[PDB]
């Protein structure tokens, strides 16, 4: 650790050109998106490429012909409304009156 | 060009279900089966369905005991018994409750 | 807001819907189903399994797909998934909750009778944001500065300061209990 | 991806929503490929390269080759030549498809055909090279499991921790709602009233 | 816009060459700018509703050519030599589509310093 | 703040003669210059404009024929 | 609108420095129609994109020329 | 020394099929990330990368193999039949 | 405007080491290493001077760090590259071809000519070395000392000029004092070739070509880049 | 595989933005080397806790010869819903 401390050292990437920190919107500029004025936050920007990466994978297999499968872990909630089995009964509702 | 364009500002095609896949004077899915549809196509018509999948836009079949989608092969607003028994998850509204 | 006049139960409703009071009994209940002696009308299967739907309870193993005709949905219909139960922004720490115009994690609680919010933004980081709302709620729990959570302790540690003050509301209202003035 | 040329109905018979749509704005470029007779395309897991058995047309002796031209050297395919402008228009043959007769080719060249999941070709076999993968297997295995043990996991991983438990790591200030007339204080207050009724 | 011009251009020197002028002694003398008028379209504003224009002029060009005995005057006593022609003369010299002897027979026009 | 007076056409005159300068001698002079180095190479040919443009070239044309002293043209063959 | 009654045209009495193209919207059309066509066999794009005079016979060009 | 072309000690023994290809085994960058992994990598006769196969690519394309000698055959077959309508039209 | 306040408002100014790019310095350094991969997959871009100027420097890095094969240099790489046909070519075609390059794989080229639409200056950015290259790239290691080898050898003049760095290259022969006879005897291999520590009538033998040998049939499809192909631009109508 | 799952744990986020043009071309990596996805998972393991040859499936044969099958009754009057 003292040795590290004492070394000079050199970047390993060339990440830091991306200057995140200059990453903002100002407090007169267009709401582009729900930013707020200041610094934003990386998680959206990481979010959408990781789901372009996800989305061109399962349309090269659904080109390819492969069999339809998917990953089976955990998949979050991202919404809180029951819509699924509300618009079940709805439906369960209009046959009946049709009957 | 046909159909398959349409020749005026519209963007997205609205066409109403055709007669065959109404209920009532429909094909029924399962008629292909049937002796005198047999009877009748002799050598002229092939009634199995198998025999019109298109290679280049089906998919291979999948295990049944494994993740995999319902639109791949089914074709019918129902669940196959020989998928296995699916679990009912119902969303918990109030977690801080407990 | 926690209205009054929500209904007080949240799950989904089913009600009994009766049919009209004079219609005779439908077609369907005229099939005969002995295995020796079958009669099975028009329309049977089409017009009892909608029947069957109409007590509101016996929805059907497959509820509400049973139902679900429309191919919108069977096109994304997937299994042997497993998925979660709980929205993702929902914390199970009393208290906490979310506004979203202004992208914050909110603590609301009761200290000395006063309702009190504090913010945590979420611009940082939503699951760090929410896991510093839960720690200080747990935090104000735990030094008792919650009312509801409150111990034995911690009534008598505040009965001190109340005291004070109220020893000092007396001084200042001296001169009325004594029957002077 | 072998559409059916001048197919019946009014519409395409075929999916053309989601990735489907691009899958077929992609083959309608080329009609002709795969070839007609070629055999099923049969995919592979997990990148979805495809395999595929057909008779490619013969090409001519190198030994006649002009040589290459261009960008894309190509050998010249063996074809007979059309026929004569004199001989269509003695031919009972109507004008358009006597413009339309193409150079005849012959088909005789079996060959195994990879290709990605676009059934882009990425590299052809004949029957003797296959055998000889087929025969080299059981080394190609060995190989394979030696290789692998090579692997080592990647040192940024580790150096990454490394330099953020040892080095100044700045946290910048974000989302400083603004107030107006009146100014925050860390901590909300909710009013008191009492019931009008 | 300057597209106008060398349209004018292109169709003068082409209309003299075909008439038999000799485009290389051929130069513009003067030239006489005539208004022709100009369109003005509304532009709304805050507080006033302004009129821009676009203008529609006319262009007149006298070309001449000059004769032989002013044109050596020109160019072999004044050195007033076109520089379209000074670069073709570096252009064949620099690609040797000529011989040796050009370096000499245009020496009296080549460059500056020459 | 506006303008007290009519500018006056002495005046504009004058203005247009340095513009013209100005504008010479910072666009106009160097953008010929560079037109006419770009003659050492062959032109530019945009791959759009295939369509109706003549096939590529590099032979630039001696202008003046009066001062050239080689062939022509070559004579018909046989 | 056509009949030219609306005022659109206040707006073209400013300067902007440039317009949306539309690229992904009209290639998506573009596409959709090369596709009508060549389900039937004709080659829309090869089409426009000859040259005046210039016959090229299935999907051929100049690698065509250069390889023959 | 460079990834590519492999030297000596970073590439298997190469096999030299009969058409003029050749295949050894080495750790490539793999398209996804370029992380190194060991694959089954194919050259022309001028030494120009063709394509490579993964493991389980390659196991999978083992358990096809079969299937292709038998399409191999028949295309073979087929192949002489054209041939023979050649012959008979001259 | 005015020319001359292009002088007033620089007097006394320095140059900016990096061209700025329009917009915030994540979308520039995104847009710079997008071109750069457009670059390695074209090995020639036609692009503005100064854009020219600006992307060579990258296009140098990619190569310097790409050459050196360690993982630090390889995740360096990485960061630079975004596509799979992007790091294919560089590693399988531009390290090779530069193996014994040391410095300097690329070149800009004033074009001398104002973009018509909008008078932007013009400019060439292309890797050196490459079929198609607007001229003629100079030789490296043995094929450098065989050229100067070949120089000497033609006239007095040039081995009296390359006398000096004759004899660093050593192509001077200490016993005679003249230029040596055989250069072949300095040849060594290169990291392009081959290492052969590994050591014609088949029906499907492959053909020798120029570039890639070539298959003994033939596959009706056009060329990679005409393959797959769209129209340049769909017009967009004037809404009145 | 996993890949992170959003809202991501604050290290991830951390690390994804300082390393973002290496570690986001496949973000795929073997289970547990995810803590977000970890982290849901033992959450739903515990839940589940306190609640208490690989072969292509096919689609039952549905033909037949016997004269059990072609003298039944097609049942198209009857409003089948499976069909199959």
């Amino acid at each position: 650790t003292q040795d590290f401390l004492l070394e000079r050292h050199k970047p390993l990437t060339r990440d830091y050109r991306y200057k995140w920190k200059y990453n903002f919107r100002g407090r007169w500029s267009r709401r582009i998106g729900k930013h707020k004025p200041g610094i934003r936050s990386v998680e959206k920007k990481i979010r959408q490429r990781i789901v372009r990466i996800r989305k061109r994978y399962m349309g090269q297999r659904i080109e390819a012909g492969l069999p339809p499968y998917v990953w089976g872990g955990p998949w979050p909630q991202w919404g809180r409304k029951r819509s699924l089995f509300i618009r079940g009964e709805m439906y369960r509702r209009m046959l009946i009156y049709s009957f | 060009t046909k159909h398959n364009l349409t020749y005026s500002g519209r963007v997205r095609a609205f066409k109403p279900p055709s007669a065959a896949q109404r209920w009532e004077m429909g094909e029924s899915k399962y008629a292909w089966r049937l002796p005198i549809p047999n009877l009748l196509a002799g050598d002229e018509m092939q009634l199995n369905p198998a025999l019109r999948i298109d290679e280049s836009t089906t998919q291979m079949f999948p295990d049944f005991s494994k993740p995999f989608f319902h639109n791949a092969h089914f074709n019918f607003s129902w669940k196959p018994e020989e998928v296995p028994f699916q679990q009912t998850v119902k969303l918990d509204i109030t977690p801080w409750r407990r | 807001s926690a209205n009054p006049y929500k209904p007080k139960s949240r799950e989904v409703f089913h009600p009994y819907v009766p049919a009209p009071e004079h219609l005779p009994p439908p077609a369907y209940t005229t099939a005969v189903l002995k295995p020796m002696q079958q009669f099975i009308p028009k329309d049977f299967y089409r017009d009892m399994r909608v029947d069957s739907l109409r007590d509101g309870v016996s929805l059907g193993s497959d509820f509400p797909w049973n139902v679900t005709h429309k191919y919108r949905f069977w096109r994304r219909r997937k299994y042997n998934v497993q998925l979660d139960d709980r929205f993702i922004r929902l914390s199970p720490v009393t208290g906490v909750d979310y506004y979203p115009r202004l992208n914050v994690f909110a603590v609301q609680w009761r200290e000395d009778g006063q309702h009190r919010i504090r913010w945590f933004r979420a611009a940082y980081g939503l699951t760090r944001a929410m896991r510093a709302a839960e720690n200080f709620r747990k935090t104000l729990e735990a030094t008792g500065r919650v009312d509801n959570w409150r111990t034995a302790r911690h009534l008598r540690q505040q009965m001190l300061e109340r005291r004070q003050q109220l020893k000092l509301r007396k001084k200042r209202f001296a001169k009325i209990s004594s029957g002077q003035f | 991806g072998n559409f059916r040329i001048k197919p019946p109905g009014v519409r395409h018979a075929f999916p053309k929503l989601g990735t489907h749509r691009m899958v077929m704005f992609r083959r309608m470029n080329l009609l002709n490929w795969p070839p007609e007779d070629a055999s099923p395309l049969h995919p592979i897991e997990p990148w979805g390269r495809q395999f595929f058995v057909f008779n490619a047309f013969a090409t001519i002796d190198p030994a006649d080759w002009c040589g290459p031209r261009g960008p894309f050297p190509r050998l010249p395919p063996l074809a007979k030549p059309a026929p004569d402008a004199a001989t269509l228009a003695a031919s009972p043959s109507s004008l358009l498809s006597a413009l339309r007769e193409t150079e005849e080719r012959s088909a005789t060249r079996t060959v195994m055909c990879v290709t990605d999941f676009a059934q882009r070709p990425l590299m052809f076999l004949g029957k003797d090279d296959f055998r000889a993968l087929r025969e080299n297997l059981p080394r190609i295995k060995e190989e394979l499991k030696a290789f692998k043990e090579r692997i080592q996991p990647n040192p940024v991983h580790a150096q990454y921790d490394l330099r953020r438990k040892l080095l100044v790591y700045p946290r910048q200030a974000m989302q400083r709602l603004k107030t107006g007339e009146h100014g925050g204080y860390g901590t909300r207050r909710g009013t008191i009233r009492e019931r009008k009724t | 816009r300057v597209n106008y011009l060398l349209n004018l251009l292109n169709a003068s020197r082409k209309k003299i060459h075909e008439q038999g002028g000799d485009i290389s002694r051929v130069y513009v003398e003067s030239y006489m700018l005539n208004i022709q008028g100009q369109i003005k379209r509304p532009q709304f504003r805050l507080r006033m509703v302004n009129l821009i224009k676009t203008w529609k002029f006319a262009v007149v060009l006298r070309f001449r050519e000059y004769p032989m005995d002013e044109y050596f005057h020109k160019l072999f006593i004044l050195k007033h030599v076109p520089r379209s022609l000074t670069t073709d003369m570096r252009l064949a010299l620099a690609g040797q589509r000529v011989g040796l002897h050009a370096v000499r027979d245009w020496y009296p026009f080549l460059d500056s310093k020459t | 703040a506006v303008p007290k007076g009519k500018r006056s056409k002495h005046k504009c005159k004058q203005r247009q003669l340095i513009y013209f300068f100005d504008q010479f001698d910072g666009v106009f002079k160097r953008r010929r210059e560079s037109f006419y180095r770009s003659f050492y190479n062959p032109p530019y040919f945009s791959k759009q404009t295939e369509q109706t443009s003549l096939p590529p070239s590099v032979l630039r044309p001696f202008r003046f024929p009066g001062f050239w002293p080689g062939r022509f043209a070559f004579k018909m063959a046989s | 609108n056509k009949v030219r009654t609306d005022k659109k045209e206040r707006k073209r009495a400013f300067p902007q420095r440039g317009f949306w193209k539309k690229q992904n919207f009209l290639q998506v059309k573009n596409n959709t129609v090369r596709l009508a066509f060549a389900v039937q066999g004709v080659d829309l794009l090869k089409l426009k994109r000859l040259r005046w005079g210039e016959v090229r016979k299935g999907n051929t060009g100049w690698w065509t020329d250069d390889y023959r | 020394t460079l990834y590519w072309p492999p030297t000596r000690k970073d590439r298997s023994k190469r096999i030299r099929l009969p058409s003029g290809k050749k295949c050894f085994v080495f750790n490539a960058k793999r398209d996804q990330d370029g992380e190194l992994e060991p694959v089954l990598c194919f050259v022309d006769s001028q030494d120009n990368l063709l394509m490579w196969f993964n493991e389980e690519e390659l196991l999978e394309f083992e358990k096809l193999m079969p299937r292709l000698e038998s399409y191999y055959e028949l295309w073979e077959e087929k192949a002489s039949r054209t041939r023979m309508v050649a012959a008979v039209k001259e | 405007g005015w020319s001359k306040v292009v002088n007033f408002l620089n007097k006394g100014v320095q140059r900016r080491p990096h061209r700025r790019l329009p917009g915030q310095p994540h979308h520039q350094w995104n847009m710079l290493k997008t071109q750069l991969d457009q670059l390695v997959r074209s090995d020639r871009l036609e692009l503005t001077l100064p854009r020219a100027h600006e992307l060579q420097q990258y296009a140098e890095e990619l190569v310097h760090f790409a050459k050196q094969n360690t993982p630090e240099s390889s995740l360096i790489v990485e960061s630079m590259i975004f596509t799979p046909a992007a790091r294919r070519k560089l590693f399988h075609e531009l390290c090779p071809l530069y193996a014994n390059r040391p410095f300097f794989y690329t070149r800009v080229v004033n074009q001398h000519r104002l973009r018509m639409r909008d008078a932007a200056p013009m400019a060439y950015l292309e890797f050196v070395d490459r079929p198609g290259e607007i001229r003629p790239a100079r030789p490296v290691g043995f094929e450098r000392k065989q050229a100067i080898w070949e120089e000497m050898q033609a006239t007095r003049r040039g081995r009296r000029q390359w006398w000096n760095h004759a004899k660093k290259l050593g192509l001077i022969d200490e016993e005679t004092g003249d230029v040596i006879s055989d250069i072949n005897a300095l040849r060594r291999p290169s990291a392009a070739e081959w290492e052969e520590s590994d050591s014609s009538p088949s029906p499907y033998k492959m053909v020798a070509a120029p570039k890639r040998a070539l298959e003994p049939f033939f596959v009706d499809l056009p060329p990679p880049t005409e393959r797959y192909r769209k129209q340049r631009y769909v017009f967009k109508r004037f809404d009145p | 595989m996993d890949h992170p799952q959003f809202p991501y744990e604050p290290h991830e986020l951390e690390k994804m933005r300082d390393l973002y043009g290496v570690l986001l071309k496949w973000p795929y990596r073997e289970q547990g080397q995810v803590a977000s996805v970890a982290a849901r998972r033992a959450s739903l393991e515990s839940k589940r806790e306190e609640r208490l040859t690989e072969v292509a499936g096919q689609l039952k044969v549905t033909t037949g010869c016997s004269d059990s099958y072609v003298y039944a009754p097609s049942e198209m009057e009857t409003g089948l819903y499976r069909e199959h």
